[PDB]
């Protein structure tokens, strides 16, 4: 039944008495549900050390992950081109799922496309979609480059993705000068980092590779800079403000910042912005590279010092104040001009926001989830703030990070709890959480139902989510958020000290019980 | 005009190049209500032209996405490279009760998680571990399936004797599902291969089993999914009408309530497309007929809850009448409160299987026109149930594309479009209302009497929302 | 007890078993309170609607007030210009009151002084304070202009300020081309915006009264903007940036943003920033004046139309889309300067995230109170975003204001169940958050009390509070945030839209209870 | 070294005109140990020199905000215009259990309200209608008291007549209260405004009736504010040590125990500045000894346990060593882990009254040095005790000006600096460690053993927090 005046939604609709009376009745009826008493005798034994251990020993199965495949990482730096569309050889299915994740997190239209690779598809080989895929598509869509990636049914039966693109154009589905970079992108190898790192390798190899006679380096004078998989607005935003703000001149290689951001003013944009195939093409010419997120850069770290002959720099990813005044200051070599006042003033911010907020965030112990780069570049921003980090998780890191992490705990006296887990997914943190627990969980949306299972077993045993690192589902607009240079420092600082002030007020809000220390000035 | 409408097909063809224009000219129509036969007027569930943009889904998304994801008690292992599983994770909303982790795991993801190693060796005896491994962790599930993702036919990898071996071994029903991306050509497929699937393995196991008691009025609500507690909703109707609910496929299903289903004397089919293989089945085997049902709406659950308890004797037609009598009051005050807000409006929608035919009458009953819908991957049989219903000189697309569907829209000029989460933000970029079906945006249940206060509550605050009239800046 | 691996602070140290039996003894033993049942029946009546009439009756006792002395805003604004130091004439402890306030919403330091009135100096006159004082101040602080404002005490028994400071000058206490502008404010009268508006009209006047023939107006080619109280660092950062994205040329009288922002970087800075004596004293030049809150800026709008001549253009606060454009749009009548294609993207942005949250946002109920410009901007927005905002609230505000609100809530379908209260505390309102219940409280630190007594009657009855305003003490850092323009609203619909989807987080996430409606994506 | 010591005072005094500097003087001394009388090292409790930025507050804050506002069960008034209760609500943290609004109302702020209608009138008749208004709002008010504005005292207003009238009619006890900010020159004559007030109207009330059972052992802390509990942690060592508290000033305070403080065998003083009066009163007029003692760090405490028990019998005294026995190993455990981290760093402490000469021996306790310590408005009789407490030619300020205070600090070079919230950004900003001393800083209580151990560990995060080593740009 339905107040017309105050409509109830699934929730509180279901909460209603005769719902209640029958969905007991669904339960008691046909369920044939385990006791009530087995459930919670089963849920506290998955709480304990014992259920971690075995949990800790699985060798097969994956519960919950915290990494995605390569095709989704290839077709996000594919949007960062100018008037360029992602292209997917093989099946379609996989398309979809990655317009969706995008589309959910962004809240933008994600502009992508397949070749719709079958059954049939399968024995022959890719061939006729892709030059039927790459002649409609082009029609169609009128998208001034298409990049090709490729999905798994592709990658095993083994398409050639340069002998099927250049029969396309030789048979003259598409046009011979129109661009076409491509990139294989297996997705049961690495995750979409790495798929992201493919398709860039491949579009600067594409771009570059021909002619490298005629280019200098440091001839434009201009730093490029490689952002690597990002899903938020802010930090393309201010790698940009703050070259701007030096004066140093740049080239941002896969900026999807413009698209992804497009206005409602009555018409649709599919296409906005992007790095041109001019800058692609004078990138060479740039007096260095700078790689934003080394960690899953690798691939084009290949590529740019050994084709173009450019030193990359070794630069952490330019989060925290340390990493950010290196950034800077490195900048500031490569360019040769120097760190203005303006910048030194929003640092001096920062540490001022940093003292102001200390006592809060002091000995605060953090469990984290991420990709590599961001997750170390919060690990080293936690511990400059005092804070505590005890649970650190990267699903798609290796040795070689998982080395570069500790050796970062091992210069801080505040990284001593703390300990790095590789190849783990959410469910092993799940149990860590409830074995050792942390004071808070940093993660993406996927950490709601970690925080659903620790209020479960109590109030005091619930560790709250602080959503930071993709994708976040449940919020809005926080892909407008900036996590990079100082202004990200600020932002990360501010959820932190606040997230905790919030529980705090939480916990103390009760009457007559806890609200002596709930107190109006902290 | 219906002249119109035709030469604005045309004019939409001219873009694509022959191959493509002459194959998609098969999949637009300009409607007569009038034809019997769908295939006069449309093709359909053909494979897509690679590189248009084309809503569609894989196999996998039919069959682990809708048909099996949903039930409660059981584990699905989304086998083969990790992505699969995880953009699917939790994506639909296919309500349930239950411990999850513990009792109920829908919204968990379980996977194989493939490597090279894998796709190199291959992966049967990685299942076999992770089926034990499943075992030891989660004591209380109730099934395994074991959904393909597409790696798994291509490197030909055996799942159903690692299903049949350890199924013995754990004396646990254990579902190998070949629902490989690459099959079929949308969606469609996999819920047939999922509907087999339950057939073959879990279907038939109380087949000799005559314990439960069972009443002349017992039904099974087959093809709901509850998104959103559609089901509950629809499910609390049925009940007050006398009818008994032993199972709901496949939303907060168990598979005890499958497993007791063949028992039900009825079988109400509201979603023909994705388990209407299951109900014919059920008739050719157990002799249980099925009825397909419309919930959308006060008209189609009055004409529906009044066939169904035809089908039933007195007592129940009755009882069907005091229901009726019971939320009449309630959802005439909707209607008297939403319809003036609501008259007169055009709608276009675009969803894959079901509801482009089905919300129709909701929207008329809120004195709403749908002036164009279309199917994701309907076959034909659901083309012939749609034209009816359509009203004259309606545009009708069948797997519309991206650029087809946003040419249709700029010249149609609906006032709102219902579709999907792909389609929404271009269109609110375009300034038109949206809502999406697929998901009820988040809102819902939009079946049943209680369910359609809240469809038009939603079509109301965002058709009417303020924003809309703000797009244009004030200096020109 | 404390274990010294894990210390305990007040919270949850007295939740410690030996702590509740002592302070059970103690309230048993000596405090001789009234029975928990008759302390229940007590409070279940305050949340009543027969309480809300006799707390709606009063007409002498003000419990919880939303508004603060004039000084506070005389200090503020004297705060906004170049090397001034504020001068309270009257008595101490105001001045520590003030700078207190400041400084915990800031986390800042705040400068102030005062003359030091006392008993003695009641019964003879504020004279040798004003001397020395001034003496004093400028010998200690070095401050290029010295503003004074005065404290009740001062105002009651009637100092003359302007013959005060013309004795000290005439005496030789301190030269007489030193700036000293002073403007009389009495606590009784008005609130601290009032006190903002006379401190400024005063230093306006001060600066360009004697001298207007040289002045020609739109000679110098600028606008004045005059921010008035304003305690959001973001405001003065955008309506600065915005006019210059435009081009327009412009002066902010009384700009307090880099003082009450200053970097830690070793040194200690009194001054920093503010409007130049040059630029107020050339400010009748400006082709026109902007008064950006218009509802506390009364005075200071006689003294420019009257004096300077300039037509002060009706506007209301920038804020939310409507608003928003309006200033832009008049800014570029005034300048002649088009609005660029920068500033229209901008729009574009704020409605795409207006579409995007709508769904959530729409028919919320909130309750919410402020300062009387701010407050009408807020519900301008709500409405713009269609929420409805049930009671609204504004301690300082009046008849005209109120009769402007009522017009503006008339303009919209969506406030209907809206209306405003003038001269009402936040006792009142709480009484009307349970009488009628918001979804939302939008307001300052102040409501974290109200939170709390709605809790206390139930978890359903509890109305979340939502910090916009001042003065916000429990949370860090949100006086860096924006209320005013198109990312003044972005943040202003990011935290109302998110705080509905955390709160829904915490409804649903209960186990096997309301955790069906606990879903991944929002 | 002490002419160092002296050079700094007088080059610092430099830039003050004559009569400033000239009085300014006095307030500024290099510490001997040796001297016995104040008023040979340092002149104090003066009226402020205008334009200086004194730290000072009102007397309104002293009688208002620290002896009167604590008080649980009464409801305060401000009398006067609408900021002094504004700025000052929440502001102090006198912990405090009750139902606040209900039948506590210290978070509450509770004013007159005065607009010109009542400055030109008066207040008198406003006072008596917001006292009858008190009255049905909140009906379990235990009492009522009208604080003081500025404008009470100048506009003639009579709060006597009324509270005397009123209170009669409600037979209620209202107390008026004269801490008019004009009055005194500091929060001290506040605190005599409010002890006196205190004395007049609530104190003598039980002054007949001898209902209440009383123990031999029965004692009231004096001067503790419970300011983050502290009074609450000093009380159950008292408590474990076989006293009975009866009564706590102000903080947590109830009027009932007040009352009943009187029948209490001995007075327990923490803060000797705030409420001495009240001490020497009761004393004088019912013979009760009062005994100052020191709770801060495990030092002053067990020398305070010893000190408290010898006045009692063998019993108590017994029983105090069981009790040292019991939170030795405690604190120590706190030293071990604190004092490495801690040793030798020097400090700076800017504070009102108790606390400069108060918090010394926890420092010490912790091996931190007070290189310099100073009062806001303190007496001389305070000054006498400060001078055996610091060490040997540090230095001591009386009423120290902003500029002052920032010279001595650049010069010294302290390690860390404990003031209050006026102090503390211009510090951090300098680059040296604060520690709110007033407030704790939002954390505590620093007061007893479990307060000892809140204590180390906070100035050892603030101390030697990493934020400390960032200030400098990398960049020269
Ligand atoms: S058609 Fe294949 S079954 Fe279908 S949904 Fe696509 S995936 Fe899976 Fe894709 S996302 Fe990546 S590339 Fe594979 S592993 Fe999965
Ligand atoms: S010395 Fe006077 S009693 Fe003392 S704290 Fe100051 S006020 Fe009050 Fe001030 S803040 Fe304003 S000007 Fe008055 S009303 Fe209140
Ligand atoms: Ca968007
Ligand atoms: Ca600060």
């Amino acid at each position: 039944s339905q107040q017309v005046d105050k409509i109830k939604a699934s929730y509180p609709l279901f909460l209603d008495q005769d719902y209640k009376d029958m969905l007991a009745k669904k339960r008691d009826g046909f369920e044939e549900k385990y006791p009530q008493d087995k459930i919670d005798e089963v849920f506290q034994w998955t709480t304990t050390k014992e259920y971690q251990e075995l949990n800790f020993q699985r060798e097969a199965l994956t519960v919950n992950p915290a990494k995605a495949c390569q095709p989704l990482g290839a077709v996000l730096c594919a949007l960062g081109f100018e008037k360029t569309m992602p292209y997917v050889h093989g099946s379609q299915g996989c398309v979809a799922y990655f317009r969706s994740y995008f589309n959910r997190h962004f809240r933008e239209p994600v502009s992508c496309v397949s070749d719709s690779m079958t059954e049939d598809a399968a024995v022959f080989g890719g061939q006729q979609n892709m030059k039927d895929g790459l002649q409609n598509c082009k029609a169609t869509y009128k998208p001034d480059m298409i990049a090709v990636s490729t999905t798994c049914m592709a990658e095993v039966i083994g398409d050639d993705l340069n002998a099927f693109i250049n029969n396309s154009k030789k048979e003259g589905f598409i046009p011979d000068e129109f661009p076409v970079p491509f990139a294989h992108t297996p997705s049961f190898v690495g995750s979409h980092v790495t798929g992201w790192d493919n398709m860039f390798e491949g579009i600067a190899r594409y771009f570059t590779l021909k002619s490298m006679d005629d280019k200098v380096v440091g001839s434009n004078k201009k730093i490029n800079i490689v952002p690597g998989f990002e899903t938020y607005l802010g930090n393309f935003r201010v790698i940009k403000r703050m070259l701007s703000e030096m004066g140093v001149g740049y080239s941002l290689l896969s900026d999807p910042e413009e698209v992804l951001d497009t206005p409602a003013d009555g018409q649709f944009r599919m296409y906005a912005g992007g790095t041109t195939q001019e800058e692609m093409k004078d990138a060479p010419n740039a007096l260095n590279t700078v790689l934003l997120q080394p960690w899953h850069l690798e691939k084009t770290k290949k590529f740019v010092e050994g084709t173009w002959k450019h030193e990359v720099p070794k630069l952490n990813i330019p989060m925290g104040l340390d990493w950010t005044d290196e950034f800077l200051m490195k900048v500031s070599e490569i360019s040769g001009q120097p760190i203005p006042a303006s910048l030194t003033k929003e640092r001096g911010r920062l540490v001022d926001m940093m003292t102001d907020s200390h006592t809060w965030l002091h000995g605060k112990r953090f469990a984290l989830w991420g990709d590599p780069d961001f997750v170390m570049g919060l690990v080293k921003f936690l511990l400059e703030l005092g804070c505590e980090p005890v649970h650190i998780l990267c699903h798609n890191g290796n040795k070689r990070w998982k080395k570069a992490v500790d050796a970062i705990l091992a210069a801080s006296p505040y990284g001593k709890n703390a300990t790095v887990y590789i190849g783990k997914d959410l469910w092993h943190l799940r149990s860590l959480v409830f074995t050792d627990k942390p004071d808070f969980m940093i993660g993406n949306s996927y950490g709601k139902f970690i925080q659903r299972d620790t209020l479960h077993k109590g109030k005091e045993f619930e560790v709250p989510l602080i959503r930071i690192g993709f994708p976040i589902f449940d919020r809005h607009h926080l892909h407008r958020s900036t996590t990079l240079g100082y202004e990200g420092a600020m932002q990360i600082l501010t959820t932190l000290v606040n997230s905790i002030l919030e529980r705090l007020d939480e916990e103390t809000r009760g009457m007559q019980a806890t609200d002596y220390n709930h107190d109006l000035v902290r | 005009s219906r002249e119109e409408v035709e030469s604005l097909i045309q004019e939409v063809l001219e873009v694509y190049p022959e191959k493509a224009r002459k194959d998609r000219n098969k999949h637009l129509a300009v409607n007569d209500p009038a034809v019997t036969q769908s295939k006069k007027c449309i093709i359909s569930n053909k494979k897509s032209q690679p590189g248009l943009m084309t809503i569609r889904g894989c196999a996998y998304a039919g069959s682990k996405g809708v048909v099996w994801g949903p039930i409660k008690d059981m584990i699905h292992i989304s086998h083969g490279p990790v992505g699969c599983g995880q953009y699917s994770r939790a994506g639909r909303r296919n309500y349930y009760i239950g411990t999850t982790g513990v009792n109920a795991f829908v919204t968990m993801n379980f996977t194989s998680d493939f490597q090279e190693k894998d796709i190199v060796f291959g992966g049967d005896k990685k299942l076999a571990k992770l089926i034990d491994e499943v075992e030891t962790l989660f004591p209380l599930n109730k099934g395994i399936s074991v959904q393909s993702e597409c790696p798994i036919g291509l490197i030909g990898d055996d799942i159903e004797s690692v299903s049949k071996v350890k199924g013995a071994e754990l004396s646990k029903t254990i579902v190998p599902v070949r629902c490989e991306g690459f099959r079929g050509v949308s969606q469609s497929l996999g819920h047939h291969i999922a509907n087999d699937a339950v057939r073959d393995w879990v279907l038939g196991k109380r087949d000799e089993d005559t314990t439960f008691a069972s009443t002349p009025y017992d039904v099974a609500i087959i093809g709901d999914y509850n998104i959103g507690g559609d089901a509950w909703s629809s499910r609390i109707l049925l009940e007050e009408m006398g009818l008994r609910c032993v199972a709901q496929w496949s939303g907060d299903g168990s598979i005890s309530e499958i497993e007791l289903t063949p028992k039900v004397k009825l079988n109400l089919v509201h979603c023909y497309r994705s388990m209407n293989y299951i109900s014919r089945h059920m008739e050719e085997k157990y002799g249980i007929p099925w009825m397909e049902y419309n919930f959308f709406g006060p008209t189609k659950t009055i004409e529906s809850l009044r066939a169904i308890a035809a089908k039933f004797d007195e007592s129940i037609q009755k009882k069907c009448e005091e229901v009726i009598a019971k939320y009449k009051p309630e959802w005439e005050a909707v209607v008297a409160k939403y319809r003036p807000r609501l008259e007169g409006k055009r709608v276009m929608l675009y969803i894959g299987g079901l509801r482009p035919r089905h919300v129709i009458g909701a929207y008329e009953d809120l004195g709403m026109e749908v002036v164009g819908t279309g199917y994701e991957f309907a076959h034909n049989d659901d083309y012939d149930r749609t034209m009816k219903e359509m009203g004259d000189s309606t545009l009708l697309y069948d797997d519309v594309t991206g650029y087809e569907f946003e040419e249709f829209v700029k010249r149609i000029k609906p006032d709102l479009i219902g579709s999907g989460i792909k389609e929404k933000f271009i269109f609110q970029k375009m300034g038109i209302p949206f809502r999406e079906m697929h998901s009820w945006d988040y809102s819902g249940p939009y079946h049943g009497f209680d369910g359609f206060a809240i469809f038009a509550r939603d079509m109301d605050m965002t058709l009417n929302n303020p924003c809309w009239k703000k797009l244009q800046a004030p200096w020109e």
